[PDB]
């Protein structure tokens, strides 16, 4: 696989997006972490996709509701950022107030 | 011109009168002054003002700071005011207003082209947490404690051996040099304890000959009349600390025997409260006395619905107890009291209890000491409401009460006081920056010596440092060399004079402790109250001046479940 | 697209050109298999193949650099030859020259 | 006897008029030259040719090189040859036929008992790589750009501070000296740029006696005239490199102006488009002058479609600005031109600009600069064909063009040619082995000082290395001292002279950087060109002789999703 | 009073004449002596026996041991007792009975206030293992086998490099000076072997004088009668070891010439099975010779149902060998013969081969070596039943027999028996603990030079060591100068004279190997049969004596599937 | 659990594998890195039942086909290897071309 360290990374991240989405499929209200996770492992696979940059900018804004998430949460969450290789490679998804 | 306050608190941070919650607890503190001349904040970025003869000045190296931290709410022990914080040297240089003298006013922090910024504005300031009840079970304890805001670790140990496990001692000469060596590639302040049960004298000055900055009495180890008077006859000659854990069995006295072994010598009492041990089940009268340094270890703190649920098995696995040995869990109950429990948390807010820890691995959670602290002041103000010296409407004065429990008050019961343990000018820089929504839970910055050691940082081939995923990774002040250059080996002054330093080669910054002896309990900064407590020994109930204390266990505390994936 | 892919243009290499060569019958008389490398001093190879060492002075064999001549127990068999070049001078082997030749 | 091409290809690796494909990309290298003589080759493995008495001599360590890298493709900005590369007390020996003398014809590199063998054939050589433009904004960018395949990493930064997450500069003394000693703990050569926007000579004197290789004029600290012409004039007495970013506002005159101010002295201009900063909208006019050293931050290379999306969010938290402050998003618009940002790609095929770095974290990435080098070849060739310079049938000029972009280009630029930048006798082994398919992407192995210091490795506990799973590990050239010998850190004549290194007490070898005040663009390998450039005002347009210069976006590239888990 | 013997093994361990079942396999040691006096155990805990005045003296640090492992069921060459073992500066001080004689009989152990305790009540301890078959293809080998319980690591090589993937051998002055410089960052004593294939004496001689330890003679280098008779020549002058890994091809002489080349002088044969490479078929005949003293490799230990189709495989990619090449694949089946494959667990279960190492990554498991020696006797003992010297109801004599394999018969063989491998007093502390049920699989703690080097580790964070997750995490014994002081680097007795580690400026102990050339076939522990074996050239079948030596494949092995997650 | 080094680092495997098993779910035409370790843990999971080396070595090349993997993926994979724990002790597999 010859793995870089940033891919090692990024399954960090895709280990913490797993988490995530099992406690919003048993129904319960997603705290800060289990969020930014979830949130961002979606982008990731957006750019997998070859969804465009414009694309996910918004659909990043439609994962979670203010509903699926503790009290508190969006506020702690201004806006993600997260990077994934497009088809034209690298490139950086910043989504703002994601969670509304 | 005019800036409404709104907009001047999202370009600078709060200012005089405007409130902040911590976190998410009910906690709320007031910014009591700020030390800037408004229109003149030094702020930087593209067009700002840290510019060449503008905010930044002409002068050399030598007449300018090397680090400001502009635009910082500090929160300490005297006091939660917005200012510039100037480091030189690895030390605090100054607290007030940043800036070039050459075309701005009031300016007591030069900044030049030697000058590096870190913009605080819209975060907390605070020193680093000093934790003195740490085991030495293992390494990766320093990068939990860093992580959380602890920058000084103080205990004993030699790695995951039996004696280590239960007790917070470094073994002899061997052992001390050892670990002394060891704590160069740590990341926080070290200052090791020896194993101070013996009644042969030269047994312990050998080890603070060794190196240790203080003896651990420990009951594993037979904390006997005789033990504990060798221990601090030679602490009263050698200008070391004692910490205590008593004997629980009550096998050589009761409680008032070793108060009378103690002979009004200074000590610190480990968990007081008794839970982490002690004499069953009184031990926590020790914190009516004047020598008594008491302090709670955090896995009491504080008291909720499943607290003693996981206490009885908690309290076997530490100590290497046996669940059917009746004798080996009959004083498990003993140990484990709801009603002392209950009233720790309203002694910590009273000031009777004067410190916190963690007892790391060992009945205690390193990463937590902080945490657990606010935790328990965020429960008290819920149910005892506002302190008898509180002024405003605000809790400055709780807050002021209780961070003195994790960083000046450890530092001046263990002799450290004169380097670390506050930011005031001249002591290590040791400080942590909080984001307000994040303090007390998961910092923004933890700065040592001067050096960023470790910080939250994102993607490493990202095109800026903010993109996930998002971890603590340690950064150059946590490196070879120049962690050496801004971390301190305690010695005592001893070992010091020995050349211990020189003949290990022990590569880090050396300190020195002093003023063991002479402190007392009216010594702990906003914890000196001495209540005449009693412990009724059946129902084991507390009581301070005949009034029954006591508080009810919470089922939610806030720097919990929303912060943490697991 | 293959990644990487080569375009080898199409002929063949000529190898051990201006070189003396000659070439021997050998015998494997051992129960054995013996495998003799490229640049091994043919001369000194093990005792249980029979031909003309006297011959294979200095010599070795007319094989692409890195290959092989397998032969099995019984095997007989005719290979070509190629000189040493260089100082000519063989050290190691079995031991039978160690200096100039 | 006689060999078809084919097969010898499969053995040896391709020779003299055989053409490999780059990666995935539509480049194809021709080998123009081979130095074996056919039959000869030296090949290691058992029954091969290696072994006593015949490919390896009778030597003594003295007369043979320590390490020789067998049928190597090399590929540099002097040719595209086959050869065998010998490797002696960590600097490149020699360039061509290995073996031994006893029994071999026309060997140059004697291998003796004393000798390691790393198989190259199949494999393409290449000297590694060189980032002038790192912000040390945290130390895992040395392993992300080890890995990429640079070797060596030049820039300024104290950590995750505002002042570094911004610029490129170790702030005074006492942070040159922390980050000077952070550096031993690192694989990689570094040298390190000071904070140069000062007006007070003496400031600056005392970086450069400090221990920086170079000063970094930055417009968040001030990019003024005088800040300039006072970085110069020291620049000029003290033979270090400058580096520019220019005043974007405008605010203290034009391009022009800043142009006037450096007065035809030696300049390194970072990101010369433009969009990672510097004058609005002309700074990429700077490329014409004899006297400026143009280089682009990786970001915008190649020109993509989602390009102009992802700039404007990235240009915001990089510099520390605010979306709601209009004159902090109104030069936004300013800063990112889609017309800029398309006509630095042509420049980059012409040879106006010559080098390319990352920006590592402040709008760049850190292990995407031989990456992205090689995608703007590669849409250059797709889009504009062969260069005027082109000879045969392949793309081996442009090769030589683009991969002198981050070899020696940045090493001319710094002063440090004399130790690194590119295969030749006597340079510093700093070597990468690339295998065709990931050439560019990820390398086979990243020699460090003649010993291996990061590689793919799979199962530890395997019983051969392949076996997944394979991901970068740090081998022993990356190991404390192993490391101290194989890297280099780059000190200024003047700390050199007044014993920095003893003085900090620096473990690793020592280099001095020289030369870097007469370079001029006239001296860029393959990248010399000085065009009549101009950029209207209004339209943005870029225009060359009045023609004008633009590229397509482009939706796909090769070296991109093919290869990477994410 | 009185106890009844379950009891008494739940709270001491095993005594006298019980039995424990070594992990899941078919195994049984039984208790032979127990040194210590019924009532006088010592035990760490509250109210136990080790504390002051009781078990624990009055003595000063020079007249008491240092580390005291409690109730320890030792498991060695020379027994199978239970006893307390005292450590003393980094040594083992004595097997016998730890306490205080101020109370306690029989006190041959003193424990005062500097001994640390390690509660070994339950657990078998052993020396840690010795592996000298090493490839150094990566720095991350040491913890996968320290994690194993090996504690000291003999082999050579530079990295990932060609020659190194094949061959253990460290080229040449630079490369040795640069390995030994990397060695002090490994938790794991270190001592590295030369490239001895060379027909020039004087370039043997300097990589002796350099500092390795001995040298490898290496088919893929030449394993020819000249190279063999210089190695041992110069073997024999400066008291090194010599390793063997013989003409495979038959291409210089069958097996018989390379043992005349030999000449009767010592010399360990690597593999001497075959597989991992010999003369074929007829390599293993060399077990005869008093001289020889052979060695298996792991990968064919034991012989199963999936050790011939994996093998096929693994023997192409460590050689550097080609499928499509017929030369290169048909003495694959030459050199993997189920023939011997069989025989070779057998001749273990003789004492015919008397070593077992890894071949670490080049047809090797790092981690495997105590794992499968013990997968070998549980398979012999379920073919072939009691051992002739067995005695009583057990299998004492079959585990004393195997242990030695990979502890005491290694430094034997290499000259540093005086160091280490064994638990006899004046050893090096290098110990493991393990708990019955994971014996030979995953150790509770391993020991290095007194100091606790790994172990398993749970939640850094909890309130106990004990939570989950529980992984092997590095100690405080692997750290820095800790790890330098507990750890040795083996120099030969030239390098050592010429002053090799204050010129590399070697930060470990140093140790020197000597008697090298005296150890013979008799000399080695337990395992020193030399049987009248022969190979049928054709049908590559094993006999002793005229007898058929074969086995038959196991489907099925403990220390498998039940303790690994992968 | 006591997880050695080895077992941490096959988690890493297992994860790479997860990733690459729901891009393949989706339709996603594998890439370099997501087919090896797709394949790979196909077989830590067939030693984990208990198949032997010679079963594995065969089933490893019908994991995928040429018409689920990127263009030039299949030549840049001319075998997978990979180790995991057999009934019989630690065994290595090798698969030849896996992908046609
Ligand atoms: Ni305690
Ligand atoms: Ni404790
Ligand atoms: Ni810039
Ligand atoms: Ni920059
Ligand atoms: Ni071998
Ligand atoms: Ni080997």
């Amino acid at each position: 696989m010859e793995l870089t360290p940033r891919e090692k990374d990024k399954l960090l991240l895709f280990t913490a997006a797993l988490v995530a989405e099992r406690r919003l499929a048993r129904g319960l209200k997603l705290n800060y972490p289990e969020s930014v996770a979830l949130i961002s492992a979606f982008i990731m696979e957006g750019a997998r996709d070859g969804k465009s940059v414009a694309s996910l900018m918004e659909e990043g804004r439609h994962v979670l509701t203010r509903e699926q998430v503790m009290e508190g949460v969006p506020e702690m969450i201004p806006d993600i950022q997260v990077e994934a290789t497009f088809p034209d490679g690298s490139k950086l998804v910043t989504v703002h107030n994601p969670i509304i | 011109s005019n800036i409404s306050r709104q907009a001047y608190a999202d370009m600078f941070g709060p200012t005089v009168g405007d409130k902040v919650r911590l976190a998410d607890t009910e906690l709320w503190i007031e910014v009591e002054d700020d030390l800037t001349t408004y229109g003149e904040e030094v702020k930087f970025g593209g067009g700002k003002v840290i510019r060449d003869g503008m905010g930044q000045g002409q002068m050399l190296a030598a007449d300018c700071v090397d680090l400001v931290l502009t635009n910082a709410l500090i929160v300490d022990h005297w006091g939660i005011v917005k200012a510039d914080i100037g480091v030189k040297d690895g030390r605090i240089f100054a607290i007030g207003k940043a800036g070039n003298p050459d075309i701005q006013p009031n300016v007591t922090i030069p900044i030049g082209a030697a000058t590096e910024v870190i913009a605080a504005e819209g975060k907390i300031v605070t020193a680093g947490g000093i934790d003195t009840h740490i085991h030495w079970i293992c390494p990766q304890q320093a990068e939990e404690a860093l992580v959380s805001g602890v920058t000084t670790m103080v205990g004993g140990g030699t790695g995951p051996a039996a004696g280590t496990h239960a007790t917070t001692c470094t073994p002899g000469p061997w052992y001390i040099s050892r670990m002394l060596q060891a704590a160069d590639s740590l990341p926080v302040n070290i200052g090791l304890l020896g194993k101070g049960n013996v009644s042969q004298p030269d047994a312990l000055r050998e080890q603070v000959a060794a190196g240790v900055i203080g003896l651990k009495i420990h009951e594993d180890w037979g904390a006997t009349p005789a033990a504990i008077d060798c221990a601090l006859t030679v602490a009263d000659e050698m200008d070391i600390q004692v910490a205590l854990h008593s004997d629980t069995l009550n096998e050589s006295g009761f409680v008032e025997d070793t108060l009378a072994a103690i002979g009004g010598r200074t000590i610190h009492t480990f968990h007081t409260e008794g839970a982490g041990g002690g004499h069953a089940p009184d031990i926590i009268t020790a914190c009516a006395h004047p020598n008594i340094l008491p302090s709670s270890t955090n896995p009491t703190l504080p008291y909720t619905l499943n607290t003693i649920d996981e206490h009885l098995d908690m309290l076997m696995v530490c100590a290497h107890l046996d669940p059917d040995i009746a004798e080996d869990v009959a004083f498990a109950e003993s140990r484990i009291r709801r009603e002392t429990i209950a009233a720790e948390d309203v002694l910590h807010d009273l000031g009777a209890f004067s410190l916190t820890s963690s007892d790391s691995q060992a009945m205690g959670r390193v990463g937590e000491v902080i945490l657990r602290t606010w935790q328990v002041a965020h429960r008290m103000k819920v149910q005892r409401g506002a302190l008898a010296e509180e002024t405003g409407d605000n809790d400055n004065f709780r807050v002021k009460r209780y961070i003195a429990k994790y960083t000046i008050n450890p530092a001046l019961t263990h002799g450290i006081a004169h380097e670390v343990g506050s930011i005031e000018v001249g002591k290590l820089a040791d400080l942590v920056v909080w984001s307000p929504a994040f303090f007390g839970v998961k910092p923004a910055t933890v700065i040592k010596g001067g050096m960023i050691a470790i910080a939250p940082m994102g993607d490493i081939n990202a095109s800026i440092p903010t993109p996930q995923p998002v971890h603590y990774r340690p950064m150059f002040g946590a490196l070879g060399s120049a962690r050496h250059h801004c971390r301190l080996t305690f010695l005592s002054q001893a070992a010091a004079a020995n050349g211990v330093a020189e003949r290990l080669n022990l590569r880090s910054a050396i300190a020195v402790v002093k003023g063991c002896r002479t402190v007392q309990k009216a010594d702990m900064v906003h914890n000196s109250l001495q209540p005449n407590i009693t412990v009724d020994a059946q129902t084991y109930e507390v009581r301070v001046d005949g009034e029954l204390i006591t508080s009810e266990p919470a089922d939610v505390l806030p720097m919990a479940q929303r912060y943490f994936l697991f | 697209m293959i990644p990487g892919e080569y375009h080898v243009k199409p002929g063949q290499i000529a190898l051990n050109t201006g070189r003396a060569t000659c070439r021997v019958v050998v015998e494997n008389h051992g129960d054995r298999p013996i495998q003799v490398g490229s640049h091994y001093h043919f001369a000194e190879v093990n005792p249980a193949l029979k031909f003309d060492r006297q011959q294979a002075a200095g010599y070795r064999l007319n094989i692409p650099a890195g290959t092989a001549v397998r032969f099995e127990p019984g095997q007989k068999r005719e290979v070509e030859l190629v000189a040493f070049a260089g100082h000519r001078a063989v050290f190691g082997f079995r031991g039978e020259v160690m200096g100039p030749l």
